[PDB]
């Protein structure tokens, strides 16, 4: 299934504090409005990674537990894995197969930790695995948001395709990042308010000029 | 350096003027921001008969 962005997935491409100054920059980023694509679960099937994954998955009990990411994901390359497992989220790049049904009940790195909504922006650049991540309890929501950097991970492990999982003793949302110019609304406490995708529409190139 | 007040999020460790020139940092030692003005100048004049 499929469905549209609704100006989601915005995060801080820098670490500069302006005060109510507008900024424009570029970078791999979520176009506007775009289209996302949608699974329910009934599945949890295997995507590419592309230059960019972005995802948001609104679950009350958390139904989604883990992220494996790897090249070709069958044990024959270190497939990074991030598993929330209680309220501890843990990271691992194991070349350990799963379970036969990908569901919770060579691992050169280790780090532990409809009510809830979880919005995630993935990208891998120098083998630096990028995740801009939010986590607040609330198909997407309209309102803007930005995304912060909450981790960022220094394995330097090449990833090219990815896949979710479930736990058992959802419905998320997958979308692709761009190269796109933005105009920013930095605050006056440093807090990204507003985006322009100048990609969109002329008025939103008029703004960005 | 100063003994600024300056509010910033938690990942930001720079901040930037209009002209994106570099006005505020995080110390490492202490992660209060100090605002960064370069020291003062001017022309000389020479008033004389
Ligand atoms: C949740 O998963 C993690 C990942 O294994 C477990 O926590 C750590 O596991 C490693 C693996 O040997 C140990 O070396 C650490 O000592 C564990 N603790 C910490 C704080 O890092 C954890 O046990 C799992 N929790 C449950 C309930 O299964
Ligand atoms: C996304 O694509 C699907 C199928 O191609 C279509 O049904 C849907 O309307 C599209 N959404 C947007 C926002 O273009
Ligand atoms: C990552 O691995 C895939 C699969 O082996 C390969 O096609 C790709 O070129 C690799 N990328 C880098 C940067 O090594
Ligand atoms: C910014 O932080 C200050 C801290 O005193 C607070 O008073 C203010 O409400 C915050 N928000 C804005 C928009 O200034």
């Amino acid at each position: 299934a499929y469905t549209n962005s609704f100006t989601r997935g915005v995060y801080y491409p820098d670490k500069v504090f302006r005060s109510s100054v507008l900024h424009s920059t570029q970078d791999l980023f979520l176009p506007f409005f775009s289209n996302v694509t949608w699974f329910h679960v009934i599945d949890n099937p295997v995507l590419p990674f592309n230059d960019g994954v972005y995802f948001a998955s609104i679950e009350k009990s958390n139904i989604i537990r883990g992220w494996i990411f790897g090249t070709t994901l069958d044990s024959k390359t270190q497939s990074l894995l991030i598993v929330n497992n209680a309220t501890n989220v843990v990271i691992k790049v194991c070349e350990f197969q799963f379970c036969n049904d990908p569901f919770l009940d060579n691992c050169t790195f280790e780090y532990v930790s409809f009510k809830n909504l979880r919005e995630f922006v993935f990208k891998n650049i120098d083998g630096y695995f990028k995740i801009y991540s939010k986590h607040t309890p609330i198909d997407l929501p309209q309102g803007f948001s930005a995304l912060e950097p909450l981790v960022d991970l220094p394995i330097g492990i090449n990833i090219t395709r990815f896949q979710t999982l479930l736990a058992l003793h959802a419905a998320y949302y997958v979308g692709y990042l761009q190269p796109r110019t933005f105009l920013l609304k930095y605050n006056e406490n440093g807090t990204i308010t507003d985006a322009v995708d100048c990609a969109l529409d002329p008025l939103s190139e008029t703004k960005c000029t | 350096l100063t003994e600024s007040n300056k509010k910033f999020l938690p990942f930001q460790q720079f901040g930037r003027d209009i002209a994106d020139t570099t006005d505020a940092v995080r110390d490492p030692q202490t992660l209060e921001i100090l605002d960064i003005t370069p020291c003062s100048f001017g022309g000389v004049s020479v008033i004389t008969p």
